[PDB]
């Protein structure tokens, strides 16, 4: 329940970093295209350990992160549902947009 | 062999 | 931290490692690594924030508010009455809503914890769900954006008056 | 943004306006099924929507 | 099987027999046409090159399309059988329309509501 | 309430007993501060609206748009900075009054718990607008544009006043307090009927509607950038607001007085958008689609449901910000080659690469790209419609296409494409309109953030 | 395009052209380089069979016959070279020709990096403030009062002046600036 | 400084994740919930030690 | 690195 | 106040001197001035051009719009707004209109008859159905356990 | 196409990748295209379909054979027609990286994938041979036709503009008339009867 | 951007080569200044023919009002010159 | 297959319907028929987290591969044999089903040369 979390969470971080970056003076200096690959990179890798305990357990799961509003009998949140479907795709997804970085 | 790029003023 | 009676998760009775190779797991290694790498030092800056919280502690307390009469024993253009009637109704009608919110979220944790058998293993929630539905239908449901009390009341009214004459015919 | 990356070719931003106009065609059946999934199960929620 | 035109897909001018047009008051025509245009390129080009030039080049061709658009309408326009019976149309046709659509619906839905037999099982928020 | 408006007050003696030269300075850096003040009001920790006085309240929708109407002064004094640079101070300082008189008659006229005053202000509202428009506006159109402006809104207004004082004869107040729990069913008749027409049109007329709406674009092409921006996301609120203020003691009449209207709403969006692309005039777009948007309000608060107001109150906040932009960022632009047309600079993002992205970042929020507000305002309004008849999800649908439509068009005609190379006057931007920009856009982030503030009384 | 088309369009123009625009289709079809040229050279008999018949009446009607073949048997996706009109990078690059006026905006700083290449732009601005008037009176001076223009420009026939509207031919911006 | 890279981008967010999880989304109802884990005949449950009896022996 | 030629096959690299 | 009434678009035009002039006023040669029928529709004396778009010019003249391909005084098409190359195209195609739209409906019209024939003549497999165990799972799929199920019984054959 | 040539002698690299990516497309067993198209046809022609659709699928594997062939030839079997000077590089590492990874993964990901994800349907594995060789079978012959056809076209007869082939290489004519005649009804309306009719006169 | 940049030497090189390969000139009397339809013997659809070798050669195209008054190399040499922005 | 060019023409009567098997009771021959047996219980195909689709007389050598699966991991070429025996029983179930449907095709020819 955390590690797995962990992880799918992390992908999004590493792939929010470069953006954050782009909005800031580093860009000028740093190789930015190689810094992108290298991050998407290391999401893959990382994405790569869910995939695993998914080949092993089968389990899937339901993680809300952030409630953003409650309407009236109706609840809105940023919920991820990292099934089969969802891991598998994102893995492979970055396995070629790695590729398509350099 | 380099030439110059002409370019707005992103100065501003 | 949070109640197991509004919230019930069952105790998820996990089954025990059966290895039947000489490979190693690769995920079992990785998990002692990010245990030991990450959720250690997590873990201190916890303590040391937990123990900071215990130093100067402070407490906060749920608003208690007492039942004043309803509409009903209120006066047609008394509005001192019909005030405090409304402002009632009002906030049992967002505890309402945030009952039936409860009500879903259960619903969709048992859906997702059984997950094929979800048709099976999940009616009880979906029965609570069928049931706070209609009542909450029957209570709060064709009232326009202008809600008040005495909308309901009329519902209510209307209500009882086709229910009663539905049971005294028939007799 | 992408097709509409050379933004002097008057032929990628029709190609780019061609695929937001087809996309949006799309979208509107995701919305009729939004809007009947709030009204007849009150959730957006896969979990909720599977009843 | 040979081309045919449209009033979209048009004819390519090496179709049309007034191109192959020898004839000597086309020509004149077409030089006329050439003598314009020029006169009109120079004059754009002297601009266009006045190094004592700091703002832009005004062009009265676009400002009278825009003036005919919008405002050069209402008094060159005049009512006519045709004009209003479009305008009638164009304008309480559609709603009509859908007013009956709409009115159908909704009665025939309050209906089965005072009736029952329509079913609104998990409904709550509208 | 009155530690916001008196401070808007004395903000009249700041301008006029100033130097030249630190007027505008002065003025701004104060009206931001107001505009922080009055950001108490979001401290609703109950169900029980904030009853401040027998004259001036606060309501989870009268709240928004006060902080907007006092967000928007100084937004409009610096985008007024330019213009009126050669103009002589006591011009500006009369301009500069002007504008400050239209945020303290619209604080109040949110902030009133009684019709007349509500009424009088709305009025009052007439007199700064006008005044901007013709002696600020810079064609001969001005004139007519003023005139539609006073004329539609008085010949509409004037009912409500007989309305409201029939209602004060019959009841014994006009105050919203009392109104709402001192309420009787409307008995259906064709007097009943003319009330119900006197209590709308004159808000119809000034959201407006679809049959009624030529004195919109007239206004906004020929007003200055301030009256445009204003206009967009007050003035037009007004009549929203009126509308759900008003239409508690219309019951149940609402429900078969409404077809008309709503039809109306429905069909003259279509017909909107559609114009939005036939369209050489970058301002009228920008009305146009403001109309477009604008029917949908009047639609959902006639259906009166929960998620409808919910809507409608997000979409107004949304859209007063995001129309306020894009006539900021066409007024850029117009500053340099002073044409409003959208076909003359075509090649803008060669030249203001930053400026781009705020066209990029409106015509997203103008269309519904989500998370945006403009987005979820427009959902609700088309599941609270799909609830009342399934077939409205067509016509819906379709503005939704026009709007992507020509709001791409915009975009791609202004700043995409070959430059005009004979466009030696293309400035580079000013730190001002950036700012500009910025403080309409930033804005909707956050409350793209936190949307529980502009939901409205429902929620 | 630096030329500019005349009024009307000639004969052996208009028969060129299509000799042009078929050899061009007839590539298309024949992809394989000797079936082309095989091709080609019956093309180039069909062409000069008819090259010296003097009748124009005649001539005409067999360029309007070829027109038709033309358009029938025409391939309908043919070759168009990348940065020509339908092309893949017809204006691929048209997003960086930034004209030079850009720079009578630019900051100081910015200039002070380049200092060599504002003192030419300043040299090339006083060349251009000089021969202004002279080429803008060599114009009105030889304009043929017949009354019909060609769209042409002269040059610069006296000696010391500048061929007139020279600023935008010259000061272009490059075909592939990067 | 071969690969820090790793560090700097990988570790210390974890960190923060980790904190951000197990201390508010876990400590928080139906924030993170998880298909039940398979359980097999001839598995031995690890909380109640319950053995799950084999399956009745095919007639192949 | 490369050398272009002009109507001739060119050379190529063990890569 | 820039352009002069004189210089700007006006009534329909009746008098052949006023032609003339409405003809000056637009940079068109007379007898290549046509002005919309007087149906009362608000053209007024404005140009009536061919109804061709911007593709048909010449890609290589150096238009002083290049991105509409036209000319500083050119006179404007009404109807510009729409024929430009974001937009409508009214180029020659190597096919006609009729021909194509035949050939189109024809393709998609024979779709849809051989998927109603394929539809009433299906293909499927010489098998029988498949036999789910206890009752095709009347405890799953949502039933009723206090309610006894339909005894569906599957043999072994 | 028709300007590129043999690429093989001159770009070997580039071309077996190629190759590899056009023969996953195609079934060509055991490479990662296999893994999934293979039980695609299976299913679709183990199962109460629609015949129409059932046979159009299996035209249409036929013609991916064909038009991957297509690209074979007419970008690495033929002889130049491109322009006479060389400035041809595909030694850069972040060329050859990338596109070998992609390889790899086109060769044995459907293996992988395959192999470890967890059974979710059941398919039916008893056919006759001329089904479940049915796919191999159809890329084969795409092949060979296309083969053919395109030895065909390098002889010196003339090729023509034959009514079923404009009707391919011209997208079925859809854009060609919906494109141009949808927006030209929205565009006039727009004007017409929305704009001036109504607002600037009525 | 791997194309080595474009010469004047070069394609005045590269234009007399194309215009050796053609048969129905001679080498020996070629040089820049030569004019195709007096110097060298030839006719206007010859001419289209040199063009379009040209093109082909150089990977782009020439348009007909512009082709038109190419006859000396010289000519052909400058328009390709002018057209790609080489100065030297 | 041919089991269509004998419906779609040439006697569509004497041909089964999909849809509709058996349309003949179990009785009309077989005097004694063994129904199916099925090992697995409803509480194991549970514990399992099996689909629907997935119960149909073959789940018990679906749990022994799932439990091989599980067992021999990174090692996922392992439990090849399991798979096979899936496959085999899978495969006598549509042997199964396609004697049902040649048994009502051929009860068809009996009413055909009965009447
Ligand atoms: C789960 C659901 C989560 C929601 C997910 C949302 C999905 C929707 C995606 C939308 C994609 C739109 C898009 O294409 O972005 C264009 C845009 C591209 O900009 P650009 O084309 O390179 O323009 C650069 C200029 O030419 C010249 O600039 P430059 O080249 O010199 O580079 C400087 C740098 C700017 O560097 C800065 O200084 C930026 C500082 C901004 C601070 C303000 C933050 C606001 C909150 C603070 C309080 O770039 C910019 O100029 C952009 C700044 C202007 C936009 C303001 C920043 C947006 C913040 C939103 C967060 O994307 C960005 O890089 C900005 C961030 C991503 C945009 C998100 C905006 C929507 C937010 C939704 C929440
Ligand atoms: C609203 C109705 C406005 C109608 C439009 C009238 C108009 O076109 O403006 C004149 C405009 C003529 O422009 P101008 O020739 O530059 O004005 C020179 C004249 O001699 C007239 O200006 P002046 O130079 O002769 O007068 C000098 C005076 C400038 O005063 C004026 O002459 C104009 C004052 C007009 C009243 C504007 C107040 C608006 C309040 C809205 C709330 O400078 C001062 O010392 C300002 C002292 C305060 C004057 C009263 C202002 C209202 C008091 C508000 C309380 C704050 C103080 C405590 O046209
Ligand atoms: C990055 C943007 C993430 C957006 C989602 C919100 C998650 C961050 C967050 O809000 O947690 C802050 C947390 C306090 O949160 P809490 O007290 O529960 O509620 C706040 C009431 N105003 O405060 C803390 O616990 C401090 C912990 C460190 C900061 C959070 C660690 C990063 C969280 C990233 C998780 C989400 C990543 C996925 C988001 C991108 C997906 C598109
Ligand atoms: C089952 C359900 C399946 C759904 C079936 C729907 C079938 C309709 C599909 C097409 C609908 C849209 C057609 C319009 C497409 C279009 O015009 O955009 C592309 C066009 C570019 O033209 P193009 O020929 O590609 O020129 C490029 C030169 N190489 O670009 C243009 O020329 C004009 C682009 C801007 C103006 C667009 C027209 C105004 C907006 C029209 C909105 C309404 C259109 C959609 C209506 C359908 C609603 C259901």
């Amino acid at each position: 329940m955390n590690i797995f979390t962990t992880s799918i969470l992390l992908i999004f971080i590493l792939l929010l970093s470069p953006i954050l970056i782009s909005m800031s003076n580093l860009i000028k200096h740093i190789n930015f295209p190689l810094y992108t690959t290298t991050s998407i990179k290391f999401s893959f890798i990382i994405s790569l350990l869910p995939l695993l305990m998914f080949f092993h357990n089968n389990m899937e799961y339901m993680i809300t992160t952030w409630h953003w509003v409650t309407m009236n009998s109706m609840e809105l949140k940023m919920s991820f549902k990292t099934d089969f479907f969802s891991i598998l795709f994102t893995s492979v997804a970055l396995f070629v947009t790695w590729s398509i970085m350099q | 062999k380099r030439l110059f790029v002409v370019k707005p003023s992103l100065y501003y | 931290s949070w109640d197991k009676d509004v919230y019930p998760e069952p105790p998820s009775r996990t089954p025990a490692p059966s290895p039947q190779t000489s490979l190693p797991n690769p995920i079992t290694y990785l998990t002692k690594a990010y245990d030991l790498v990450v959720d250690w030092p997590v873990t201190l800056v916890r303590e040391f924030i937990e123990r900071q919280h215990a130093k100067n502690r402070t407490y906060y307390y749920h608003r208690q508010y007492r039942r004043v009469p309803d509409i009903t024993e209120c006066k047609e253009g008394d509005v001192l009455c019909i005030y405090e009637a409304e402002m009632q109704w009002r906030r049992d009608f967002k505890v309402d809503q945030e009952i039936m919110n409860i009500i879903q979220e259960r619903l969709k944790a048992c859906q997702q914890r059984e997950g094929e058998n979800y048709q099976q293993n999940c009616a009880k929630e979906l029965e609570q769900f069928t049931k706070v539905t209609k009542a909450y239908q029957d209570r709060y449901l064709d009232l326009g954006a202008y809600y008040s009390a005495r909308k309901c009341l009329a519902k209510q009214k209307q209500r009882m008056l086709e229910e009663r004459k539905a049971a005294r015919q028939e007799a | 943004l992408l097709i509409g990356w050379w933004y002097g070719r008057t032929d990628a931003n029709t190609a780019a306006l061609q695929a937001i106009l087809y996309n949006r065609i799309g979208d509107i059946g995701f919305i009729l099924a939004m809007v009947w999934f709030s009204l007849n199960m009150n959730s957006w929620e896969l979990q909720q929507i599977m009843f | 099987s040979k081309y045919k035109p449209a009033p979209l897909a048009t004819l390519p001018s090496t179709l049309d027999p007034a191109e192959y047009d020898v004839s000597p008051e086309t020509r004149r025509a077409q030089v006329e046409r050439l003598s314009i245009r020029a006169r009109l390129k120079r004059e754009y080009l002297l601009q266009y090159n006045d190094p004592k030039r700091v703002s832009h080049i005004e062009d009265p061709a676009l400002i009278r399309w825009t003036y005919a658009r919008s405002a050069n309408i209402y008094p060159n326009f005049r009512p006519t059988p045709k004009n209003s019976l479009l305008g009638a149309v164009a304008g309480f046709g559609p709603l009509i329309f859908w007013y009956y659509v709409f009115k159908t619906d909704r009665d025939r839905k309050e209906r089965l509501i005072q009736e029952g037999k329509l079913d609104r099982k998990f409904n709550i928020s509208y | 309430m009155l530690k916001i408006i008196l401070p808007s007050l004395m903000l009249l003696p700041l301008t006029w007993l100033s130097s030249p030269k630190k007027t505008w300075t002065n003025v701004t850096s104060y009206s931001f501060l107001i505009s922080l003040t009055s950001l108490t009001l979001l401290w609703q920790t109950d169900e029980n609206y904030k009853n401040f006085s027998n004259m001036f309240s606060s309501d989870p929708l009268s709240t928004p748009l006060i902080i907007l109407t006092a967000w928007l002064l100084p937004l409009m004094l610096m985008a007024s900075q330019n213009h009126l640079k050669k103009d002589n101070n006591v011009l500006q300082k009369l301009y500069i009054s002007m504008l400050i008189s239209l945020q303290i008659l619209l604080i109040m006229t949110f902030s009133a718990t009684e019709l007349i005053m509500f009424y009088i202000l709305f009025e009052a509202t007439l007199i700064p607008t006008l005044i901007i428009i013709t002696r600020w506006g810079n064609q001969t159109e001005r004139l007519n544009a003023g005139i539609y402006f006073l004329f539609y809104t008085l010949i509409g207004s004037i009912p409500l006043l007989i309305a409201l004082i029939l209602i004060q004869n019959h009841v014994g107040t006009l105050n919203l307090m009392i109104l709402s729990f001192t309420t009787h069913t409307l008995d259906a008749s064709w007097s009943n009927n003319l009330l119900w027409l006197a209590c709308m049109m004159a808000f119809l007329i000034k959201m407006p509607l679809y049959g009624v709406h030529l004195w919109l674009p007239k206004a906004h092409v020929e007003a200055p950038i301030a009256g445009s921006m204003i206009l967009a996301a007050i003035l037009l609120k007004l009549g929203s607001y009126g509308m759900i203020r008003i239409s508690i003691i219309l019951d149940p009449l609402t429900k078969y007085m409404a077809y008309p209207f709503i039809l109306l709403s429905l069909w003259g969006m279509i017909m909107t958008s559609s114009i939005c692309l036939r369209q050489t005039d970058l301002k009228s777009l920008i009305a146009y689609s403001s109309v477009s948007h604008m029917a949908l309000v009047i639609a959902s608060i006639m259906i009166q449901t929960p998620w409808s107001f919910m809507g409608a109150t997000m979409l107004m906040i949304a859209h007063g910000l995001t129309s306020s932009l894009l006539f900021c960022l066409a007024n850029s632009n117009y500053e340099r080659i002073h044409s409003r047309t959208m076909i003359m600079a075509r090649g803008l993002q060669m030249v203001f690469p930053l400026m781009a992205t705020w066209w990029l970042m409106a015509s997203l929020a103008n269309l519904a790209l989500p998370p945006s507000i403009n987005l979820m305002g427009e959902l609700f309004i088309t599941m609270s419609l799909f609830s009342w008849s399934n077939f409205t999800i067509i016509l819906m649908g379709i503005n939704i296409i026009i709007t992507g439509m020509y709001s791409m068009y915009m975009i791609i005609t202004t700043q995409r494409g070959k430059l005009t190379n004979h466009m030696i006057n293309l400035q580079p931007s000013h730190t001002r309109e950036l700012t500009l920009m910025a403080l309409h856009m930033i804005p909707l982030i956050l409350l793209t953030t936190s949307p529980k503030l502009i939901t409205g009384l429902t929620m | 395009a630096f030329c500019a088309p005349p009024a009307y369009l000639t004969h052996q123009q208009k028969v060129l052209r299509l000799y042009k625009r078929a050899l061009r289709h007839l590539e298309s079809w024949c992809i394989h380089r000797d079936k082309y040229r095989y091709f080609a050279c019956l093309m180039r008999a069909r062409f000069e069979e008819h090259k010296n018949e003097k009748d124009m009446m005649r001539a005409t009607q067999l360029l309007r016959e070829a027109e038709e073949e033309f358009w029938q048997n025409q391939h309908p996706q043919p070759y168009i070279f990348p940065d020509s009109p339908g092309g893949t990078s017809f204006e691929r690059y048209e997003c960086y020709k930034v004209p030079e006026w850009c720079l009578d905006y630019w900051h100081p700083s910015e200039k002070a990096m380049y200092p060599d290449y504002f003192s030419k732009r300043e040299q090339w601005k006083k060349l251009r403030m000089e021969s202004w008037d002279r080429e803008v009176k060599q114009l009105q001076e030889e304009t043929s009062p017949d009354g019909i223009m060609t769209e042409a420009l002269p040059p610069a026939r006296r000696e010391g002046d500048l061929p007139p509207l020279w600023w935008h031919i010259v000061t272009r911006p490059r075909e592939r600036p990067t | 400084r071969s690969s820090l890279f790793a560090v700097s981008h990988v570790l210390i967010p974890m960190w923060f994740v980790h904190y951000y999880v197990k201390y508010h989304m876990a400590t928080k109802p139906y924030t993170i919930v998880s298909s039940k884990p398979r359980i097999f005949p001839g598995d031995t449950i690890l909380e109640t030690g319950e053995v799950i009896p084999p399956m009745r022996d095919f007639p192949d | 690195h490369i050398q272009p030629r002009y109507r001739e096959f060119p050379q190529l690299t063990r890569s | 106040f820039h352009m002069t009434k004189d210089m700007l678009p006006g009534s329909y035009p009746r008098t052949p001197e006023e032609r003339a002039a409405a003809a000056k006023k637009y940079n068109m040669r007379v007898e290549d001035y046509e002005p919309y029928p007087d149906d009362g529709m608000g053209y007024g004396d404005y140009p009536m051009l061919p109804n061709r778009s911007q593709h048909e010019r010449d890609p290589w003249y150096q238009w002083d719009h290049s991105e509409l391909r036209m000319n500083w005084g050119e006179p404007i098409h009404w109807d510009l707004d729409m024929y430009i190359r974001n937009r409508v195209d009214t180029s020659p195609t190597p096919v006609s209109w009729d021909v194509m739209c035949k050939h189109l409906f024809g393709f998609v019209a024979f779709m849809v008859f051989m998927f109603w024939v394929g539809h009433v003549f299906p293909s499927y497999q010489p098998v029988g159905p498949k036999q789910y165990p206890y009752n095709n799972l009347y405890l799953e799929r949502g039933g009723d356990p206090t309610k006894e199920p339909e005894p569906v019984v599957h043999y072994d054959i | 196409i028709r300007k590129m040539g043999n690429i093989t002698k001159i770009m070997p690299f580039t071309s077996s990748c190629l190759v590899i990516g056009s023969l996953a497309l195609t079934g060509m067993p055991f490479l990662t295209g296999f893994y999934s198209k293979d039980l695609i046809i299976e299913a679709i022609n183990t199962c109460n379909t629609n015949a129409w659709a059932l046979l159009i699928t299996l035209i249409a594997t036929s013609m991916t054979a064909m038009y991957s062939m297509r690209i074979i030839y007419f970008v690495t079997m033929t002889k130049p027609r491109f322009p006479p000077l060389i400035s041809i590089n595909e030694n850069d590492p972040d060329l050859m990286n990338p596109i070998k990874r992609l390889a790899f993964g086109s060769i044995f990901a459907g293996f992988v994938i395959s192999y470890n994800i967890p059974p979710t349907s059941i398919p039916v594995l008893t056919m006759p041979w001329f089904l479940k060789t049915t796919a191999l079978i159809i890329s084969v012959l795409g092949f060979l036709i296309a083969l053919e056809l395109n030895n065909l076209t390098m002889k010196l007869s003339m090729n023509k503009a034959n009514p079923y082939s404009s009707f391919s290489t011209l997208l079925g004519f859809f854009p060609s008339i919906i494109h141009r005649i949808t927006p030209m009804k929205s565009l006039n309306l727009s004007l017409k009867t929305s704009l001036t009719l109504l607002d600037l006169i009525w | 951007s791997d194309a080595p940049p474009l010469t004047l030497d070069g394609i005045k090189d590269r234009v007399l080569y194309v215009l050796k390969l053609y048969d129905k000139i001679d080498p020996e009397k070629l040089s820049v200044n030569s004019h195709f339809m007096k110097d060298l013997g030839l006719d206007s659809l010859d001419q289209v023919e040199i063009i379009m070798a040209m093109e082909d050669e150089f990977g782009f195209e020439i348009p007909d009002i512009d082709a038109e008054k190419l006859m000396c190399p010289q000519e052909i040499v400058d328009y390709i010159a002018d057209k790609k922005d080489v100065y030297e | 297959g041919a089991h269509l060019t004998r419906r779609y023409l040439w006697d569509a009567s004497v041909e089964p319907d999909p849809e509709k098997i058996p349309s003949f009771p179990p009785d009309l021959g077989f005097p004694e028929r063994k129904e199916r047996v099925m090992v697995a219980t409803q509480q194991e195909m549970m514990d399992a987290q099996l689909t629907l689709q997935q119960r149909d007389y073959c789940a018990h050598y679906l749990i022994r591969l799932l439990k091989c699966k599980r067992d021999s991991f990174p090692n996922f070429l392992a439990c090849k044999h399991e798979q096979h025996d899936w496959d085999y029983c899978e495969h006598l179930d549509y042997v199964k089903r396609m004697k049902e449907f040649e048994r009502e095709r051929r009860l068809l020819q009996r009413k055909k040369r009965r009447a």
